[PDB]
C-alpha cells in the first residue's frame, strides 16, 4: 500500500513544479512595457519564420481538405435530396467542428514545433545566458516577440485556412458534378452565420494561439542543455499542443 | 526559495484554471388526459402562443389507464382561474407538439387540470369524414 | 583584496558540488584555477554572475555582496564582468559586425559615424578586422572565441571570466589565445581568471595556481612552487601521472569466474 | 569637461569613457578649422570609446592644408594605440 | 535579412483582409428606429427578430414577445423603418406564413408615432379550428 | 534575369531529384537480401515497444474528445429535421470516411513520426551507426528494417482503436447527454454499411498511411546533418512532409472507390 | 610493412579538396601518429582505410589486395580486423555497457555463454572498467566513454586500429589512462595503433612514425624525434605552438582605411 | 520530504473518486423493434414477425412491461396503439390502412 | 527485455477487442422472374417482401428488347415455398421518403414468372384524375 | 552544366502546362411579392433569362415594386406580357414567370399578377 | 554511385507516384420542343417505363418565338421508337430529380408530340378559381 | 587449426592453433580430462588468443574443482605475455 505510493507523489510534485513554472515566466514577460520603438525590427523578424514560414502548409492543405469535404459531403447528399446545397459542410465544418481545430494541429509542426526548436538550440551553445549576461533581461528580448507572434499570426492564419478550403464547393459542385452556382452560393447566403459561427469561430481561434505559444516557448525554454534534451522537448510539444487543441475543444463547443 | 515557491503558484493556476471551467459548463401541476399524442419530457408548454414553462415527466395511472402528465409554470403569472381549458396543438403544421393553455374567464401548488382535451388522430379524421 | 568570493558551499540536489570553497585573485593577474572534468567549474562562474542563487556562505565584490542584491543594482554591477563561453556564445541571426557592436548598443551614446569606427578597431586586437561580414556559422572553433574576445572588450570591464579557452584546438589556435590575454593584463590592465585543465599552457602566463580536489581547496601555490612541493594528490594532476590517489580502476568483487 | 580654444589650439579636460562624448560630437566641426596643435595634459584616463573622438578629429583636419601636432599625452594614448594597430592617425611620442 | 521579410510579411498582412472581404462581403449581411406596441391572442410561430413586412418586403424586425400581466394576452414590439412614416389606423395587421413550413411573418395590408397603439388586428389560424369548421 | 535566375532553380531542381532518389535506395536495401526472422524477431518487439504501445496516451486521451465533439455538432445539425434517432448514422460514417485514419496519421507523424526522427538521426550524430557498419551487418537491415515494419503494423492497429473509441464516445453524448433512446440509436448504426465501403476502405487507406509516414521518419533521421542545429531542422521537417503526404494523399484516394 | 600506403588520394567533395598528393606508409608493429590543423579533413581520412568512402584516383590497398576491387562480402573479412573507434562514443544507448562490449562477438556465434562471460571480464579488466558493467552509458564519463571503446577494440584481436583524435578535451587525470594502455598495447600483442590526434606532447611520447599534414600535403617524414631539428617553418609552427609564422594570424584583410 | 509524498498519493485518488399475441389484415411498413404505446407513453417493443402458412395473415407478437397487469378482454390494438396473463391472444384487432387503397372509396 | 512481451500483447489484444465494437456493435454481426410498366424508384439489392419481413434481394432489373417493357427478378430463400399463383405484386415505399419496396401480398419455383402485375403510380397523372 | 540549363527551361515548362491545364433595366409593380428576394430566376418558358437587382418601395403608397434583368438577345417581348410570379415547389423560390399575351430601357409592365398568399385561400375556399 | 546512380532512381521513382496521379478519371441524339421547362439541368436522366436510358447533354432556347428546346441522349440498344411517343416533364417523388419520361427513329430527328410541365402555383390558381 | 587433444596419461598432448571459432569440439566434449591430469602441455604452438585462454582457464578450474592439482610445463612464453595485460591473479595459471 505504502511502497508503491510513495512513488506515485514524486511525479505529482514535479508535474506541479513543471505547469508552475510555465505561469512563473509568462507572468514575467507579461509587465510594464519598455519604448515600442525599440521591438519594432524585432517583431518583423519573430513574424516571418512564424507566420511567413507557416504559409505554404496552410494554403496547400487547404484546398485538399475543401476538396475532400466537398467529394464526401455529395455521398451522404445523394441519399437525401439536398445534393444542391453543398454551401452545408463546406463551410460550416470549416468554421465549428474543422477550421481552427485542425489548422492548429498543422500550425505545431511547421510553426510549433519549430519554435522551441530555436529557443531550445540556444539553451545548449549558452545564447541566452550570454545575452542575459551583457545588459539586458533575457525574458524580454527572446521569449516576448516570440510571444506575440504566435498569438497574433495564427488568427491571421485561421482565416486562411478558412478562405481557401471554402471554395472547393466551386471546384467540386460547380465545373465537376454540375451543381448550380446560384443554388451554391444563394444557399450559402441564407445560413445564418454573423454571431454562432462567424466572431465565435474568431473567439475560438484566438485562445488557441495561447495555448500553443505557451508550450512551444516553454519545452524549449526548460530543457536539458544536450542535443538529446531539445529532440526530446520537440517530440513533446506536439503532444502537449495535440492535447490541449482537441483537449479544449470539447469543452468550449459546448458554449454554442 | 524557489522549490517552495514553484508549489504553490502551480496549485493556485489550476485552481484558477478549474474555476474557469465550472464556469465554462453552464411550482408544479397535474394534468390527467386520454391521448396525449406526440408530446415528450422538456415539451414547450403555452398560453397565447407565447411559453411560460416545460413539463417534467410523463407518467401513467396504474389503476384508470389515463396518461398523466406533470408540467412547471413560474412565479411571473400566478393569477390563473380555475375554470381553464388544455388543447393538444402542434407548432406549425407538422412539427414538434406543445400543449396551449386555454385560459377562461385560486392556483396553489398542487391542483390538477380540470378540461382536458383529447389529442389529434389521424385514424378518426380519416373515418369521421369518411363514414 | 579580495574580490570574488569568500565561502561557497552550494549544493544543487542531492550531489555535492561545492564544499567550503575559498578563492583569492588579485587586481590585474593571471589566476590559474584547474580542475578535472566533472567537478563544478560551470556553476562556478555562474555564482559571480547571478544566475543561479548560493545556498550558504556569502558572494562579496568590491565592497558587495552578490546573493543579498535585487535585480536592480546587479544588472548594473553586471557590465564589469563579460563572460566568455567554452561553445558559440554569439548569436546566429546577426553578423559578426553586429554581433560584437551588440552590447554596446544597449546604451547608445556613440552616433552613427562614430558607431562604426569603435567595433572595427576592436577587430584589429583579436585579428578579425576584415571578418567584419561573414556569418557566424561559418567560423571555426578557434575564430568564434576570438569574435567573442572583442565582444568581452566592448565596455571595458574589470573582471573577465572565461569558461574552458582553448580545451579542445590546436597548439597553433592554442599559441593564439595566449597571446592575446597577456597583451590585455599588460596594456589595458584588466583582471582576466583562466579555468582550463591544460597543465602546459595555463601555467605559462599564471601569477596565482588553485588546484581543485575533494571539491575543496588543497593548494594555493603560484606558478614556481608548485612544481617543486611535496604532494601526491597535486603532482597527480601534474604533467600526466597515472597511478597515484586515483586507483583508475572500479571497486569489483571477487574476480572468479562461473 | 571643456574645449576652449587659445586661438591656434585646444585643450581637452575631464574624462571620455563613452557617454560626455555627446556635447562635443555636435560641434566637432567648427573646434578643428583653426587648430594646430591637441592638449591632452589635464586628462585622467582613455578607453577605446573614447579614443574614437580623437580619431574622428584628424579625418577632416588634415584635408584643408595643415598638419597637426600633440604635445603632453601621457602613455596611456601610446599603450592602447599598440593594442589595436593605429600607424599614423594617432602620433606616437 | 531585413528587405527580405519585410517584403513577404505585407503579402501576409493582405491576405488577413483578403480573407475577412472572402467572409463579410460573401456569407454575412454585413458591410434611429421607433417602438409600436401590438396585442394578439394566438400569434402563432412569432418568435423573435420576425420580418416586419407590408407587401412582401421587409421593413424592419422585433425584439421579444412579452405576456400582459393583467388580462393575460400576448403582446409584441414592431420595429419598422424611419423611411416610412405614412401609416394611418385603417391599416390592419395579418399574421402569415411564407409557404406552407415558412417562417410566420407578420403582414401590413392620424399618422402613428412613437408611443402610438392599433386597435384591430388579426391573430394567426390555428389547425384545429379549420379542420372543425371544415367538418361542421 | 532570364540566365542567372534560371541557373539556381534548376540546380534546386537536381537537389530535389537526388533528395528523392535517395529516398528510395534506402527503402529498397532494407527490404530485400537474406530476410532471416532469427535476428531481427527480437528486435521486432524491440521496436514495437517505442512506437506502437508507447502511443497509447494519444488514443485513451483523446478520442473521447472527437468522439463528442462529433456527437455534439452532430446533434445540432440533425435538429429541425427531427432525425436524433439518425445520430448513429452521422457518428459511425464520418469516423470511416473522413476522420479516422486521416487523422491518427497525422497524430502517428506528430508522436511516433517525429521519435523516429530523433532516434536514428541522434545515433549518427554520436558515430553509431558507422561504428556498427564495419564491425556486423551494415545498419540498414539492423536499425532500420525493424524500424520500418514497427510502423507498418501499428497504424492499421491504433486506428481501429481510434474508431472505436469515437464511436463509445458518440454513444456517450448520445444516450447518456442528450436522451434519446439506446434501441434505435445502436439500430441506426445496424442500418448503416459496415462491409465493401467503410470497414474495408478504411483499412487499406490506413495501410497505405503507414507507409508514406514512415518512410519520410526513416529518411530525414538517416540523410542528415551530423551537427546538432540539422537535428531539430530535421526533426521539425518530418511533421510538414507527412502532412503534405497524408492530406495530399487523401483528395486522390477519395476520388476513387467513392462515388 | 606497407599495410595502406595511401598512393595519391584525392577525396574531392564539392568545389572544395581535402587532399592533393599524401602519400605515406604504415609499418608493421608499430604506432603510425599523423598529425594536423584542425578544420582540415581528420576524420574523412581514417574512413578511406576502412572503406566506407572511395577516393577519386586512389591506391589504398589492405596486404595486396584493392579496396575499391572489393566486392560487400570482400569488404566484410577485413573490416572485423580494423575495430574502429570514434571520439563521440562508438557504444550503443539500448542496452547495458556489458553487452556493448559484447555485441561483436555475440552475432559470430561461435562462443558459448560459459566462454562467453569470460572474455568479456577479461576485456574491461585491461581498460579497469569490470566492476562497473552494470550500468547505462548515459551515465557515463567523457575519458571513461573511450576506454569502454577500447576493451571493444580488442575483441576481434585486429591488426591496425584507428584512434579517431583521443583525449582530445579530456583531463590529464584521464588523460594518462588513455596514453598508458596503447604504449602497453604494442609490448605485448603487437597491433599497429593509428592515431590522428593533434596534443603534440601526448602524440609523440608513443609513436615513432609521425606525418605532420599541413596544406593537404605530408611535409614531414621524419621520426618522433628527427622533426623537433626540422627547420621548415611549417614543421616549426605545429610542434612548438606558436602565435605568427607562416599563417596570417589575422586575416586575409584588406585596406585599413574607409572604416575608421 | 517523505510525509508530505504518501498523502499527496490518496489526494490524487481523491481527485478522481409477459408476451401476448396478435393478428392483423394489413401491417403496412412494420419494423423490428416498432413501440406499443398505452396512450402515447411507450411501455414495450415487438420481437417476432411472421406469417400463417394457411391463411397468409402477418401475425404481431408483443411485449408489455410486468407493471401493467390490469388488461381487459375489450383492448384493441390498432396501427401501435392499444384501446390478459402471459400466452394471451388478441382477437379484436384493426390493421393499418395503406394509402392506395383509401383513396380509390375516394374517387368511386 | 521482459516487461516489452507484455506491453506488446496488451497492445495486440487492445487492437482486437477494438476491432469488436466496430462489429458486434456495428452492422458486422430460388430465383423468380416478374415485369411491370412503371417501376418508380427501385434499384439493385433492394429488400423484396411479403408484407414488411424480408426475404431476399433483386439482382438486376432489365428491360425487353422488343415492346421495352422492364423485367423485374428476385431471389427468394427455400423457407418460404408455398406461394399460390395468383398473388400480386405491388410497389410502394417505407413511409414518406424511405426506399421503395416490393410489397407481395399472398408453387412458383425456379424459371416461373409471376403473371399479375400492379405498377406504382406517379404524382403527376393522379391528379388527373383526382381532379377531373 | 549545360544539361542543367535544359531541365530548367523543364521545370518551367512543366509548371506553365499544368497551369494551362450588355443587359437593359425594366421595371414592375406588384402588391404583395411573397419570398421574393435578390437573384431570383426571371423566365418565359423555364429557361432563365435574367434575374433581379433589388426590391424597392415607395414610401407613401407602399407598393413593391421590381427591378428586374432581361438580356440584350432577348428583345421581341412586348408590354402585355402578364408577370405572374409563380412558386417554385413548396421551397418559397417565387421565381418571375412572365407569360406574353417592346419592353425595352425603362419600361413598366402593365399585366403584373402578385403573388396571392395562402392565407386568405384558406379563409375563401372554407367560407 | 554518389551521384550518377541517385538520378534515374529519382525520375524512376516520380514516374510511378505522378502517373497514379492522372489514373483517377473515375450515342445518338435526339430533338425535341417544349413550352415550360422547370428545374431540368445538365446530365439530366431521359427514362422509358422509369428506368433510366441516357442523359441529358444541353439546354438552349429558340430565339424566334422563345419556346425551349432540349437534347437528348439515348443508347444504341433501344432503336424501335415512334413517332406516338410523347415527353411529359415528371418529378421522382415528391420534390426529387427532374427527369424525362419516355412513354424507328435515328440520329438527327425530331418529335412533335410533347406535354409541358405545370407548375403547381398556377395549379392552385386553376383550384380557387 | 588441427586441434588434436589424445590422452596419453596426464599429458592432454594439447596441439592446434584455436582463437574463437573451432572451440565447439573441445567444450561440448570435456568431461573426459578433468579426473586424473596433473601436467597440461603446450609446447607444440603457434600463437593463442584470450578465446582459447578462456577454455583454457575454464579447464585448469575443472581439473581443480576435483581437485588432485594442476601443474604446467612446457607452455609458451605467450601465455604469461598478456597476463599482465589482463591483470590475472595467483592460483589461475602455475608457472613454477
Ligand atoms: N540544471 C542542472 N540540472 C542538473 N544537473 C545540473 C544542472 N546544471 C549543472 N548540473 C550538473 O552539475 C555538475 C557541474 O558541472 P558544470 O558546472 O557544468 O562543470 P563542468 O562539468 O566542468 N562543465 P560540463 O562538463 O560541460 O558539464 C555536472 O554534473 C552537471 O551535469
Ligand atoms: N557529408 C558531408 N557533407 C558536407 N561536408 C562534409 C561532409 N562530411 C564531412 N564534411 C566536411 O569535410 C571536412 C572534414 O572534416 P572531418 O573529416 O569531420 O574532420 P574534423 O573537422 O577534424 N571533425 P569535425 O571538426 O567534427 O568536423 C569538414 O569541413 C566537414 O564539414
Ligand atoms: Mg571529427
Amino acid at each position: 500500500l505504502l511502497n508503491a505510493l510513495a512513488s506515485l507523489g514524486h511525479k505529482g510534485i514535479k508535474t506541479l513544479r513543471t505547469f508552475g513554472r510555465a505561469g512563473l515566466m509568462l507572468f514575467n514577460a507579461l509587465v510594464g512595457k519598455p519604448e515600442f520603438r525599440k521591438h519594432a525590427p524585432l517583431l518583423v523578424r519573430q513574424l516571418y519564420n512564424v507566420g511567413v514560414l507557416s504559409m505554404l502548409i496552410i494554403v496547400v492543405s487547404g484546398v485538399f481538405i475543401g476538396m475532400v469535404l466537398g467529394l464526401q459531403g455529395y455521398l451522404v447528399l445523394t441519399t437525401y435530396s439536398a445534393e444542391t446545397s453543398l454551401g452545408m459542410l463546406v463551410a460550416l465544418s470549416l468554421l465549428r467542428e474543422l477550421g481552427p481545430v485542425v489548422a492548429a494541429l498543422l500550425f505545431a509542426g511547421r510553426a510549433g514545433s519549430a519554435l522551441t526548436a530555436e529557443i531550445g538550440l540556444m539553451r545548449a551553445t549558452e545564447q541566452l545566458s550570454s545575452m542575459e549576461m551583457m545588459a539586458v533581461d533575457p525574458l524580454r528580448r527572446v521569449i516576448s516577440p516570440r510571444f506575440w507572434a504566435g498569438v497574433i499570426s495564427l488568427p491571421l492564419l485561421t482565416v486562411i485556412f478558412v478562405a481557401v478550403g471554402i471554395w472547393g464547393g466551386s471546384l467540386v459542385g460547380v465545373s465537376w458534378k454540375g451543381i448550380d452556382s446560384g443554388f451554391f452560393w444563394s444557399a450559402m447566403q441564407n445560413a445564418v452565420d454573423w454571431r454562432m459561427d462567424l466572431v465565435n469561430c474568431l473567439i475560438k481561434s484566438v485562445v488557441f494561439a495561447i495555448t500553443v505559444t505557451w508550450i512551444s516557448l516553454f519545452n524549449g525554454y526548460d530543457a536539458i542543455p544536450t542535443s538529446a534534451g531539445i529532440s526530446r522537448a520537440t517530440t513533446r510539444t506536439v503532444v502537449h499542443s495535440s492535447l490541449a487543441v482537441l483537449g479544449l475543444d470539447f469543452v468550449l463547443t459546448a458554449l454554442m | 526559495q524557489t522549490k517552495k515557491n514553484e508549489i504553490w503558484v502551480g496549485i493556485f493556476l489550476l485552481a484558477a484554471l478549474l474555476a474557469a471551467l465550472f464556469v465554462c459548463l453552464k411550482y408544479t401541476l397535474y394534468a390527467t388526459f386520454d391521448n396525449i399524442g406526440g408530446l415528450k419530457a422538456r415539451s414547450p408548454v403555452s398560453i397565447g402562443g407565447v411559453v411560460v414553462g416545460r413539463v417534467a415527466d410523463i407518467t401513467l395511472d396504474p389503476k384508470t389507464y389515463l396518461p398523466r402528465v406533470t408540467l412547471e409554470i413560474e412565479q411571473r403569472y400566478n393569477h390563473i382561474p380555475d375554470t381553464s381549458s388544455l388543447s393538444i396543438r402542434t407548432s406549425g403544421l407538422l412539427g414538434e407538439q406543445y400543449l396551449a393553455l386555454n385560459v377562461g374567464f385560486i392556483l396553489k401548488d398542487g391542483d390538477t387540470i380540470q378540461d382536458t382535451k383529447s389529442a389529434m388522430v389521424l385514424e378518426d379524421l380519416i373515418g369521421q369524414f369518411l363514414y | 583584496n579580495l574580490v570574488d568570493m569568500r565561502d561557497v558551499s552550494f549544493t544543487r540536489g542531492n550531489r555535492c558540488i561545492f564544499d567550503n570553497i575559498s578563492l583569492t585573485v588579485p587586481r590585474g593577474k593571471i589566476t590559474a584555477i584547474m580542475g578535472p572534468s566533472g567537478i563544478g567549474k560551470t556553476t562556478l562562474l555562474r555564482l559571480i554572475g547571478g544566475q543561479i542563487a548560493p545556498d550558504h556562505g556569502e558572494i562579496l565584490f568590491d565592497g558587495e555582496n552578490i546573493p543579498a542584491m535585487s535585480r536592480s543594482r546587479l544588472y548594473t554591477v553586471r557590465k564589469r564582468m563579460s563572460m566568455l563561453f567554452q561553445s558559440g556564445a554569439l548569436f546566429t541571426d546577426m553578423n559578426v559586425f553586429d554581433n560584437v557592436a551588440y552590447p554596446l548598443r544597449e546604451h547608445t551614446q556613440l552616433p552613427a559615424p562614430l558607431l562604426h569606427s569603435t567595433v572595427m578597431m576592436k577587430l584589429e586586437a583579436v585579428g578579425l578586422r576584415g571578418a567584419a561580414k561573414l556569418m557566424p556559422s561559418e567560423l571555426s572553433g578557434g575564430m568564434a572565441r576570438r569574435a567573442a574576445l572583442a565582444r568581452a572588450i566592448a565596455l571595458e570591464p574589470d573582471l573577465i571570466m572565461f569558461d574552458e579557452p582553448f580545451v579542445g584546438q590546436d597548439p597553433i589556435t592554442m599559441g593564439v589565445l595566449v597571446k592575446l590575454i597577456s597583451e590585455l593584463n599588460s596594456a589595458l590592465g584588466v583582471t582576466c581568471v583562466v579555468v582550463s585543465h591544460d597543465v602546459p599552457e595555463v601555467l605559462s602566463i599564471a601569477d596565482h595556481a588553485w588546484i581543485l580536489a575533494d571539491k575543496k581547496i588543497v593548494a594555493h601555490g603560484s606558478a614556481q612552487a608548485l612544481q617543486a612541493n611535496p604532494d601526491p594528490r597535486v603532482r597527480q594532476f601534474l604533467d600526466g601521472i597515472a597511478d597515484g590517489p586515483v586507483p583508475f580502476r572500479y571497486p569489483a568483487g571477487d574476480y572468479h569466474a562461473d | 569637461l571643456s574645449w576652449m580654444q587659445t586661438g591656434d589650439t585646444l585643450a581637452l579636460s575631464g574624462e571620455l569613457d563613452q557617454d560626455v562624448l555627446l556635447p562635443l560630437w555636435e560641434m566637432r566641426e567648427e573646434a578643428v578649422k583653426g587648430i594646430t596643435c591637441i592638449d591632452l595634459s589635464r586628462v585622467s584616463r582613455v578607453d577605446t570609446g573614447g579614443l574614437a573622438l580623437l580619431l574622428h578629429l584628424i579625418d577632416l583636419a588634415k584635408k584643408q592644408g595643415n598638419n597637426v601636432t600633440l604635445q603632453g599625452v601621457n602613455d596611456k594614448v601610446y599603450t592602447l594605440a599598440k593594442l589595436y594597430n593605429l600607424p599614423a592617425d594617432v602620433l606616437p611620442r
